[PDB]
């Protein structure tokens, strides 16, 4: 079979945990929420 | 597109063979900006690149997930300040 | 005359046998020596190697002369280089037959011309069954799943070896076929493009009554839809 799809199941797992860890960082830290 | 246009034949080995490693740097390039956040590239023949940190350049494949790692990189590369 | 004849019937033609286009190979016919009883013989052995010549020559044209991807299916398409890899492999006896001719006139190069026809004598028949399948083929300009009809009536032969060997072929052409089949019931996308086998909800697409194969009915052509149509939604 040709797909590359069994390469991005282990990447788009990881880009989602990189914008979680963006987004806690700015609320507990930078207190954007308090803005 | 090669690799879809011809996969019912006895040319499918060589052709798979082929992009197997034609597309190995390409692979290794998005597996250091999306886990360092540091980019690398041969000769500028891959058009994506890269205070308020958003006013940085940008200038087949999946491309579902393509301009996704545009800004996946750029995140790291602050995360890392 | 002995070597001079493998030669030419592997199709490598010298001045004995003057190959033409209207009388195949043909020998020289001019010898104020030749025999008569000789003569027949080579002019039925000739037709063999004129019938090999011409499938090849169809073979190396229309297999490996492209990518793989016109909008007509009697030059290109998967299914017509199936046809052409199909029948490649029924001809490897044929080469084979004419390797073990030249290991026993090496041994012995005093053989008579009755024993090779004699050898020869299951092919004779053979080509000329075959010939008639290919030639629709080509001069209808036949396209699509169209071809895998025409071989089909023509394995309900009454002969047992043109029976099994034009069974081959179409077990050949019916590989890729199922290579796709296996795709679009499962996804929705197929890779083939200008070939139709009744793909063109029916988003994008529509069932045709007319390229449908005879033994497939067409309410197994409609399971085969609604199974890729509905994959494709969820």
């Amino acid at each position: 079979v040709l797909m590359k799809r069994s390469i991005t199941a282990p990447l788009a797992a990881h880009i989602s945990l990189v914008n979680k860890a963006a987004v806690d960082y700015f609320f507990v830290e930078l207190h954007l929420e308090a803005h | 597109q090669e690799a879809l246009h011809n996969c019912s034949n006895e040319h499918y080995p060589v052709l798979l063979s082929l992009l197997k490693t034609s597309c190995e740097p390409y692979t290794r390039f998005i597996h250091d900006w999306v886990y360092s956040g540091v980019f690398r590239d041969a000769y500028g023949e891959f058009m994506i690149q890269v205070k308020l940190y958003w006013t940085h350049g940008y200038v087949v494949f999946l491309k579902h997930i393509a301009h996704d790692i545009y800004v996946c990189g750029k995140t790291i590369n602050l995360l890392k300040l | 005359m002995i070597h001079e004849l493998l030669l030419a019937l592997s199709g490598y033609p010298g001045s004995i046998f003057t190959w033409n286009k209207r009388s195949g190979l043909q020998v020289s016919q001019d010898f104020p020596f030749l025999h008569p009883s000789e003569t027949s013989v080579l002019n039925r052995l000739c037709r063999l190697g004129t019938d090999y010549i011409r499938f090849t020559e169809f073979i190396e044209q229309y297999t490996g002369h492209v990518q793989q991807q016109q909008g007509q299916g009697g030059l290109h398409g998967i299914y017509l280089r199936a046809f052409c890899t199909g029948l490649d492999s029924v001809l490897q006896p044929y080469r084979q037959a004419l390797l073990d001719l030249e290991q026993e006139f090496l041994g012995d190069p005093h053989l008579s011309i009755s024993h090779v026809n004699y050898f020869l004598d299951q092919f004779q028949l053979l080509f000329p069954s075959v010939m008639v399948v290919v030639e629709q083929i080509k001069s209808q300009k036949i396209h699509g799943c169209q071809i895998l009809e025409t071989v089909y009536k023509h394995s309900c032969g009454g002969l047992p070896p043109v029976r099994s060997a034009l069974e081959k072929i179409l077990a050949v052409c019916h590989g890729v076929m199922y290579k796709q089949l296996s795709a679009w019931m499962l996804h929705g996308l197929l890779l083939d493009q200008h070939e139709e086998f009744f793909i063109k909800s029916l988003k994008q697409f529509s069932l045709r009554v007319e390229i449908l194969p005879s033994y497939i009915p067409v309410r197994v052509a409609e399971k085969i839809l609604f199974v890729g149509e509905s994959v494709q939604m969820f």
